[PDB]
């Protein structure tokens, strides 16, 4: 039973937004609603990561808390790549963001950078096995500045998943590896933008943007810790 | 500290 095929089976299928595509604020207040469920599904995916359950409770709370946006963003890139060849933002099959709702206020800004991730997938022609393998890493790419409460366990699991990207790349070695680790690095760079934009809409209550209790709790915790800056991303460069 | 997230892994 092959790891890479096993990844293929657990990867979440895409949620629908179930949206009435007939306002700059509903549009955001929908995406958060959706997002909350995605995070649910990404947690079930998390539990069903080989070796993930190896990690200690806190660390799991943490890795998810820290990389959650990242994974969400990454996969949105994948969708937008496979679905419109980089052309629109595809959140769910019903909710496609074209150039018309990009002109929706507030909104141009954050969405360029969601398309820029996808742009990376375009330029690089990433295969599916590759995608899966990297995403596993994003989960293990964002960690506290002050160690991890199972640092040895981690380092092993993280390595496992790299050797795994090795196999995945070989299937399609070692001039290409560079490029993708440069992309795995530049995620923390580009996600850090969305996370900000996220915290804005969150605490500036006078924008009447809604986030489901799921997202609510994770952000309200994750917010102060990230604001001071207790977070070091594991890079390759 | 996040309630739902927790009850997931616990
Ligand atoms: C990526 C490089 C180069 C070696 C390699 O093997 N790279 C692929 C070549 C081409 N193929 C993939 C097709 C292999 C063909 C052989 S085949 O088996 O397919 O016949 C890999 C291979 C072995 C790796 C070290 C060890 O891991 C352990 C340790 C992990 C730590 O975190 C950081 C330090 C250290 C020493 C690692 C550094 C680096 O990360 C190395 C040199
Ligand atoms: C610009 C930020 C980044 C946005 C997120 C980008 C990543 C993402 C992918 C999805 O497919 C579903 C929801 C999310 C997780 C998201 F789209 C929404 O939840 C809204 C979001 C946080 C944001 O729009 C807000 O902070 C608005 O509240």
């Amino acid at each position: 039973p092959t790891l890479i095929s096993l990844l293929e089976v657990i990867e979440p299928e895409v949620l629908y937004s179930g949206y009435d595509s007939t306002t700059s604020t509903r549009l955001m207040s929908t995406l958060n609603r959706l997002g909350g469920r995605q995070v649910v599904s990404a947690v079930k995916w998390a539990k069903a990561l080989p070796g993930f359950r190896n990690l200690h409770l806190d660390d799991q709370m943490t890795l998810l808390q820290y990389s959650w946006m990242s994974l969400m963003a990454f996969s949105l890139g994948w969708r937008s790549y496979k679905q419109s060849n980089g052309n629109m933002l595809c959140f769910a099959p019903d909710l496609v963001i074209n150039e018309e709702r990009m002109q929706l206020p507030y909104m141009y800004d954050q969405c360029q950078q969601m398309l820029k991730i996808s742009s990376e997938f375009v330029r690089l022609q990433v295969s599916y096995d590759e995608y899966l393998c990297m995403k596993v890493l994003l989960l293990l790419s964002t960690v506290p500045k002050d160690g991890l409460k199972s640092q040895a366990v981690f380092d092993e699991i993280r390595m496992t998943y790299i050797k795994e990207l090795g196999k995945a790349i070989v299937k399609r070695n070692w001039q290409r590896f560079y490029q993708l680790t440069k992309l795995l690095d530049s995620m923390h760079e580009m996600v850090g933008g969305l996370l900000q934009f996220c915290f804005y809409t969150f605490v500036n209550k006078s924008l009447s943007v809604e986030f489901p209790e799921m997202l609510a709790e994770i952000i309200s915790n994750q917010l102060p810790k990230f604001k001071a800056g207790s977070v070091k991303p594991l890079l390759f460069h | 500290r996040p309630a739902i997230l927790y009850a997931l892994l616990s």
